[PDB]
């Protein structure tokens, strides 16, 4: 194969997305699924390494040995409250190797221990191949981005998994400035510019804020919730369908598994149809002790079910709008990022809040981080 | 007869479906015929245990493709004009929870 471009690589915490600047436009890599977005899941069996689809794919039946959340690990040590609290939840073992941490599972029979950097270069090296496979050309160097938070340690551990994938990270950028460079913010005239971004997707929550002058960027505040996104959601959806149940026919389904990932699956459906119609309608036969489920649910009774979990993407905003010492009336440009920002009600929340002001929503919000790092690659070329 | 061009649509992708069953299917009989070999083979009673726990990540991949199928037969939407799609949907779900239910039989007599 002949020399490729640059390209733009969106490392995230559940989903990686790669793009590339070609004919005067970003055009987002669907991967050999055919999907636009890959997961960031590595799984171990008795004969293989799977990455993405495939490693997601198998999940239910490899738990163990399938690594996901290594962008929540890496650049962290053993100790830290956030590695300790998330290490609970996870099917995967979490060990401590001189203070680091290091993902612990059985490979080919064998029991084998990585870094998440190891772990991060595996699914770098995946988005590597799916923008090789599409442009049938070589791909050394990108631009990878990272949250605005990060630290020291976490960008050179983000910097080290590109290197060890093969890649060649012409430059680290931060995920608010990739969105902010997507929407071409940093090219409209006039003086400095302040910029809200407001990112709701892959299972955390993060509202930045941003001074653009003369090209140049600035995180001025940082905030969030680290944990909150889709599945809380679908929890909310899931459990009003319990109750439902319940209600209807007298009978509990919250203790077999299938049942509830049949009726978990057709809620997160029901929930992405709600964002584009008022109502969603759900046929399950035989879901539970030979009884078929057939409802429905408005959009209405949805944005009900999550009225605190959305109302309280607010306080963030004002902690945000606080730290970079603005008022809301100051912010010129309000960027939605991640796929939840598409639920009609927050988008509605979040204009109300900055007085009917217009969202800049065109770009899809699971796509403008890597967008916005696409453009910045072929800058940077 | 009320037969619609629109319900030809979704019985094509009911009958779709039941061939993924089939298959799915073929493997569990597979799974069930290596399974009886293993217990009346030439294997040591010692050496049967481990062989038959080897086929556990087989009998775990096809209850997770009786699964999606499930999924996938559960995104359909049809109408009560609809009724040879809705009897095929039944009758498809109850096939596929049947083989489920043999598939639980093996995993819980293995390992
Ligand atoms: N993640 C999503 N949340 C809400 N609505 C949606 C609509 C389409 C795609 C993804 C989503």
């Amino acid at each position: 194969m002949s020399k490729g471009p640059a390209v733009g690589i969106d490392l995230g915490t559940t989903y990686s997305c790669v793009g590339v600047f070609q004919h005067g436009k970003v055009e987002i890599i669907a991967n050999d699924q055919g999907n636009r977005t890959t997961p960031s899941y590595v799984a171990f069996t008795d004969t293989e390494r799977l990455i993405g689809d495939a490693a997601k794919n198998q999940v239910a039946m490899n738990p163990t040995n399938t690594v996901f959340d290594a962008k929540r690990l890496i650049g962290r040590r053993f100790d830290d409250a956030v590695v300790q609290s998330d290490m609970k939840h996870w099917p995967f073992m979490v060990v401590n190797d001189a203070g680091r941490p290091k993902v612990q599972v059985e490979y080919k029979g064998e029991t084998k221990s990585f870094y998440p950097e190891e772990v991060s270069s595996m699914v770098l090296t995946k988005m590597k191949e799916i923008a090789e496979a599409y442009l049938g050309k070589t791909v050394t160097n990108a631009v990878v981005t990272v949250p605005a938070y990060f630290n020291d340690s976490q960008r050179q551990a983000t910097k080290d998994a590109g290197t060890i994938a093969g890649l060649n990270v012409l430059r680290i950028i931060n995920e608010p400035t990739a969105a902010a460079i997507a929407y071409g913010l940093d090219k409209k005239v006039g003086a400095e510019r302040n910029v809200l971004i407001f990112d709701l997707g892959g299972g955390t929550f993060d509202v930045s804020i941003l001074t653009i002058e003369d090209g140049i960027f600035e995180v001025k505040s940082t905030a969030g919730d680290t944990h909150l996104g889709g599945e809380d959601f679908d929890n909310r959806m899931v459990n009003h369908f319990i109750a439902e149940f319940k209600r209807k026919h007298k009978k509990d389904i919250s203790e077999n598994k299938r049942a509830v990932r049949r009726l978990r699956t057709a809620c997160e459906r029901a929930k992405r149809t709600l964002s584009s119609s008022t109502q969603a309608s759900i046929e399950i036969d035989s879901l539970y002790e030979g009884i078929d489920f057939y409802t429905s649910i408005t959009r209405a009774r949805f944005e009900e079910l999550n009225a605190d979990l959305f109302r309280g993407t607010l306080d963030p905003v004002e902690k945000a709008l606080r730290d970079a010492k603005l008022d809301k009336s100051q912010i010129h440009d309000i960027v939605l990022v991640g796929g939840s920002t598409r639920i009609p009600k927050i988008q509605k929340l979040l204009q109300d809040f900055f007085n009917g002001k217009e969202l800049n929503k065109s770009i899809n919000p699971d796509e403008a981080v890597a967008y916005g790092a696409a453009v910045q690659a072929a800058i940077l070329s | 007869g009320s037969n619609s061009p629109q319900e030809e649509v979704e019985l094509k992708k009911l009958k779709h479906l039941e061939k993924s069953v089939e298959k799915i299917a073929d493997q569990l009989e597979e799974l069930n015929k290596e399974l009886t070999g293993i217990q009346q083979g030439f294997l040591p009673k010692d050496l049967q245990a481990e062989a038959l726990c080897k086929l556990d990540r087989r009998v775990k991949a096809t209850i997770e493709q009786f699964m999606k199928i499930l999924e996938e037969i559960d995104t359909l939407i049809l109408p009560e004009n609809f009724k040879d799609s809705r009897l095929k949907r039944k009758g498809l779900v109850k096939k596929v929870q049947a083989f489920l239910a043999e598939c639980d039989t093996v995993e819980q007599n293995i390992c």
